[PDB]
């Protein structure tokens, strides 16, 4: 299972 | 053993020909479990084991969600560090993710990971204490700032700590048949004649999970590191690997030289030598 | 900012005359992304070859597995040619069946 939605740079 | 589980992203712009390609791979320790193409005709995350095969409609339709909500965002850093960084339109550029968790043998968190590329040098990385950033160059320190100031360490350490290894347990016993066996290196020498007077013993070993091996090659008990050829560990197609080492002897000598084999699937570290 | 991909060609199992088996064309190390691999029989490029899905090593470097069915013969020659923009011209790699 992977992390939530990743975030921006 | 100890266990890992790994999400692997590529963002990878292509000016003049679309939008850039996201791709993700999802590993336990050396098995690919699952991937997302943003180029695929229906992209969407696919099963590529078996025992991921029994995860439920939600799981499926929450985890491509997750990569098409990343499919914009690595797309929108693309462009971010082309201003960071500035760069032109013109050129293609990769972003690359690699995060996950390690777990010992009673299951619980050994160390965690959340760490992006930009063009294959470091951009940053989460620090093994999980609640801080190493940013590479100027540039990524702006994505640091912007990091700590949206708290997002602490939200990949409750996914590190929480649901990383959560799902990691769950996976390892629905897969317990294949990702906790560990198959043994078949293991021999052989023996090309050169020169007259030299000789190349190969040792190889095939046919092993997981990737991690240990080959050496002794000269009458001495390490040969500098005397000895050692070929990247490959995967064979089965879900299995293969290496060799390899040293240049002299003719007569063969007997000195004594292959040595270390892998978790062996009871004992191996010793081998040439036999007729 | 690029690296040069290595490759091995090799079969997924020791080769033995006249028994099917897969021929493989591991490429690694490279950066950037993109490659062309093609496997070769007597010269002539082999059709259909599948490809692995793309990952890269700890220190972000790329590899692709490349791989077909086949039947090693005797006369049959077999190589893998790859190209890569860190290449000026595309490297041919022969297999060797002790190797």
């Amino acid at each position: 299972e992977e992390a939530g939605a990743a975030f921006s740079f | 053993g100890s266990h890992s589980m790994r999400y692997f992203y590529t963002a990878m712009s292509r000016p003049g020909r679309g939008e850039p390609r996201f791709i993700t791979v999802g590993y336990v320790d050396d098995t690919l479990f699952v991937r997302f193409d943003s180029d695929a005709t229906s992209p969407r995350k696919e099963p590529r084991a078996p025992w991921i095969e029994q995860e439920g409609p939600e799981y499926w339709d929450r985890e491509t969600q997750i990569s098409k909500t990343n499919t914009q965002t690595y797309r929108e850093n693309l462009r971010t560090a082309l201003r960071y960084y500035n760069q032109s339109e013109a050129g293609s550029h990769i972003i690359q993710r690699m995060y996950g968790c390690d777990v010992g043998p009673d299951g619980r968190l050994l160390r965690g990971y959340d760490q992006d590329a930009y063009d294959g040098k470091d951009y940053i990385a989460l620090n093994e204490d999980l609640s801080s950033w190493t940013a590479a160059d100027t540039a990524a320190q702006i994505t640091q700032r912007k990091w700590e100031a949206a708290r997002v360490a602490e939200q990949d350490r409750a996914y590190l700590e929480g649901l990383c290894v959560e799902s990691l347990r769950r996976y390892l016993e629905n897969g317990k048949e294949t990702l906790q066996r560990a198959d043994p290196p078949k293991t021999h020498v052989t023996h090309h004649p050169i020169s007259d007077h030299e000789v190349t013993l190969r040792c190889w070993a095939l046919g092993f999970y997981p990737a991690e091996i240990t080959l050496t090659w002794q000269r009458d008990g001495e390490d040969q590191t500098q005397d000895t050829e050692l070929v990247e560990t490959r995967p064979a197609g089965d879900r299995t690997f293969q290496k060799w080492a390899a040293v240049v002897v002299p003719s007569g000598e063969e007997q000195r030289y004594t292959c040595h084999v270390q892998h978790e699937g062996l009871p004992k570290p191996l010793t081998l030598r040439w036999e007729p | 900012i690029q690296r040069t991909p290595k490759i091995q060609v090799y079969s997924r199992h020791p080769a033995e005359n006249g028994k099917s088996n897969f021929l493989n064309c591991y490429v690694s190390g490279f950066h950037p992304s993109d490659i062309e691999v093609d496997l070769l029989k007597n010269g002539e490029r082999i059709e259909k070859v599948e490809h692995s899905d793309l990952s890269f090593s700890k220190d972000w470097s790329f590899y692709l597995l490349y791989y077909t069915e086949f039947t090693p013969t005797e006369k049959d020659e077999y190589a893998c040619r790859v190209n890569h923009v860190t290449l000026s011209q595309p490297k041919i790699v022969k297999w060797d069946r002790d190797m």
